[PDB]
């Protein structure tokens, strides 16, 4: 079997997406506050996150269907996956040698401590990299990594989400899509399917832990005032 | 409000 | 005639607090997200400026009576006054021969144009640069300098002051402070305290048109959401 | 609110 036009044209839009929302130099790092190794890396890793919001909102409203979904709709969305998203376009710069993130110099090299640095336990540090390690090793090709990324924003199941049928129509396309491109152009992913669709349950932990920790961290205004107003704004409650 | 996200959505 | 105890127990105060909380080395701005030559030196002004309002509101914790206050009265004061204080101790770095401030390094010498990029015109940095200049004449001892935005900070006439009696008192006792020191300790001096007072007529000027460039800019949320979380709240009008 | 500045007011 092969695939499709309308099918393909979608994996291309996904995979110019994400190029287009994703510097593979980083250079845009050393515009953050620079890192410093109480909760020393917080400016740094805010500042992080907050650009990784903006790119994944970029990379959002490039995916086919989504900017056509109301605007309270294209919020729920993205304040409820965000930092999901943000885990998965991550692993791009995970190394399972040094199990730690690499972008660019040594001082954009993140190592579990760092994070730590950050207001976070190893609560969540622990799974969180556990799930680094078993994405990196399902070796994704661009186009499945970036599918995934678009089937895990356009979750229906979010809070917040009030046409969840016609999201749950874009997403069940773009898991056609996932599914067809592993089966005709993946030797060898003839399990990689299921694997994938764990992941996106895997990530639902982390993020509901990753919440908890941040709900803990902007209750105090002497870390909250170190955060971002982009950052504040998409992990906020305030809807 | 969301303020931002709207500005950024667009 | 001479100074009395409970005078120059008050100047002691605040020649101690404008020391605590003001770094002569500036080894804090290599935190700040680095300046870069649509307003591009937003990010690292806005974060001087956060930085600023910390060091001030530290500074007024420690004038006598100031804690006294209600916090409604205390944050009415400081919202209403810190980007005067802001002027006033930014001119401790302001050079005569280059019309810049200069906080260290190169990349730490601000320009009238780089305000600029950070969304100011002419109409508030003419005038701005043109106070610098005058009050840098007044050649000030580091105890009328420090008096002078203790009086600034004290005034009772500033929106949302409830206890307009109590405010006025500790204001008249720094005034006549700053009116010994100058008659007794400041050869040359007979005119410098209406000079300084005629400085905080100015400073109305500066912070009502800073008000409204700012209002401008906080109205752009690409904008809005490079400033900080305490920049925001200190001269947002949510109160 | 100002829940920042009443925290720096100690
Ligand atoms: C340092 C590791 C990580 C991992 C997902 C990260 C985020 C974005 C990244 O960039 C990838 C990319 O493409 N960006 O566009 C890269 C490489 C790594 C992270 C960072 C901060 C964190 O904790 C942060 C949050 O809890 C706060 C600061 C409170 C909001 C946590 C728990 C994890
Ligand atoms: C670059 C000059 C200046 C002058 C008062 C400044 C502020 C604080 C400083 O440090 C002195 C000190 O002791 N700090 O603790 C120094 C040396 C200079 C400034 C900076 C930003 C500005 O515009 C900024 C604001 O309008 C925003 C960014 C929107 C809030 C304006 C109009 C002026």
């Amino acid at each position: 079997h092969m695939l499709s036009d309308e099918q393909m044209q979608i994996i291309n839009s996904l995979v110019e997406a994400h190029h287009k929302t994703y510097d593979d130099s980083y250079s845009d790092f050393v515009r953050f506050r620079p890192p410093v190794r109480r909760l020393s890396m917080l400016p740094h890793l805010a500042d992080l996150v907050s650009y990784s919001i903006q790119k994944v909102i970029g990379f959002a409203k490039m995916i086919p269907g989504f900017r056509d979904l109301t605007a309270e709709d294209q919020i729920a969305l993205l304040k409820s996956s965000a930092i999901e998203i943000i885990m998965l376009r991550s692993n791009q710069s995970f190394s399972l040698e040094d199990m730690s993130w690499s972008c660019g110099g040594p001082d954009f090299k993140y190592c579990i401590n760092d994070v730590t640095k950050a207001g976070h336990t190893l609560e969540l540090l622990e799974p969180l990299v556990k799930f680094q390690v078993g994405l990196k090793k399902l070796k994704l090709h661009e186009e499945e990594h970036v599918l995934l990324m678009a089937i895990c924003l356009l979750s229906p199941d979010r809070p917040g989400v009030q046409d969840h049928v016609r999201i749950e129509a874009l997403q069940d396309r773009l898991c056609d899509v996932l599914q067809a491109y592993i089966r005709i152009q993946h030797p060898g992913g003839r399990l990689l399917y299921a694997k994938m669709i764990q992941k996106l349950a895997d990530l639902r932990s982390l993020n509901e832990e990753h919440s908890k920790q941040y709900r803990s961290l902007s209750f105090q205004p002497e870390h909250s005032m170190q955060l971002t107003p982009l950052v504040l704004e998409v992990f906020g409650s305030e809807v | 409000k969301h303020k931002i996200l709207h500005r950024l959505l667009q």
